[PDB]
DNA sequence: TGAGGAGTCCAT
């Protein structure tokens, strides 16, 4: 069977998960990269985690 | 397939196929090719007139 | 290992070396057994030895063998293993046998309730990492495209005089060993921060659980 | 005199 988009015509687009520590620190960075120097820039951004905590 | 959202499923059964079936994965050429079936070569074969070549 | 077995609260110890000590040093294998067996004769106690830890048994005889023991049968186990092979596979645990516990692991954590239970290492010796210094086996010029790779990077960044890098570079076009190769990196000040790496990544693996014993 | 080893991808 062959599923369509037409099937999220109606969805819930503006409820996310409760959010962690961990993803705050990756999407702030990002919302302050498009402000300036921003729509066509890359970024390069290493992120020190630790094996055991969810990375 | 197992996330929820206030106790309650996040995705549907027809959300889910739409969504698992958008990624892709690409092994190697000699793990691709075993991989197959005998079906899936023969169809192709007869499919572009390649079983009459030597 | 004397200092392991003389150990009321800890069963699982884990040798990092450079060398793996399968059977072309068996006779070597065969001294530290009956010495371990002479110690384990003194603290009343039965003690494990796993030998031959390589990337050959953990995938042609199974890792999981190890964990079994630790939650059906009652001993200490000593493990040898190296650098490189424990940096491949990873979570190398157990999960409980209460009736086999140790009479306490102290859990961690605040607020989570696992659905399950495990643990992890407690007990570690580490060892000086040797070969600091890279190599290619594929053909005979690619190595020597790597090491000249490394020679100019180093120069760039300032831990090497201009003087000192032409001598390098001159005798590895005449021909060197890699054994007069490693006693020029030493000098620099690379090293020091590469060993620290290896350390504090093979220490930072061995833990991935919230159980723990209280002496580590 | 100088140091001491395993582990890996992929197309031919």
């Amino acid at each position: 069977m062959n599923v369509s988009i037409e099937e999220f015509t109606h969805f819930d687009f503006q409820l996310v998960p409760e959010p962690s520590p961990l993803d705050l620190v990756i999407t702030e960075p990002l919302k302050n990269h498009i402000e300036v120097n921003g729509v066509k820039s890359g970024a390069l951004l290493p992120l020190p985690f630790q094996t055991g905590i969810g990375k | 397939e197992k996330q929820t959202v206030k106790g309650e499923p996040r995705f549907t059964l027809e959300q889910q196929e739409y969504l698992k079936a958008q990624i892709v994965h690409l092994p190697n050429q000699s793990e691709q090719l075993l991989q197959c079936s005998d079906a899936v070569l023969n169809d192709v074969l007869i499919g572009f007139n390649l079983n009459a070549e030597r | 290992i004397k200092a392991f077995i003389s150990s009321p609260d800890n069963r699982y110890m884990l040798s990092l070396l450079n060398r793996t000590l399968d059977t072309t040093r068996q006779n070597i294998n065969d001294f530290i057994q009956f010495c371990c067996d002479k110690w384990a004769k003194e603290f009343n106690v039965k003690t494990k030895t796993f030998f031959g830890v390589n990337a050959d048994w953990m995938r042609l005889v199974g890792y999981d063998e190890i964990s079994k023991h630790l939650n059906t049968e009652l001993g200490k186990v000593v493990v040898f293993s190296t650098y490189a092979s424990m940096g491949a596979g990873k979570n190398p645990d157990y999960a409980v046998n209460l009736a086999l516990e140790g009479e306490s692991l102290i859990s961690v954590a605040d607020v989570t309730y696992s659905t399950q239970l495990r643990s992890d290492i407690d007990s570690i010796y580490l060892e000086k990492p040797t070969q600091l210094l890279l190599s290619d086996d594929y053909s005979h010029t690619a190595n020597q495209l790597c090491q000249f790779h490394q020679i100019l990077s180093l120069q760039e960044n300032g831990e090497l005089s201009p003087k000192s890098a032409e001598n390098w570079c001159r005798q590895q076009l005449m021909g060197m060993s890699r054994e007069r190769s490693l006693q020029q990196y030493h000098q620099t000040s690379d090293y020091q921060s590469a060993v620290r790496k290896y350390i504090e990544q093979a220490v930072g693996r061995a833990g991935r659980t919230s159980l723990k014993r209280k002496q580590i």
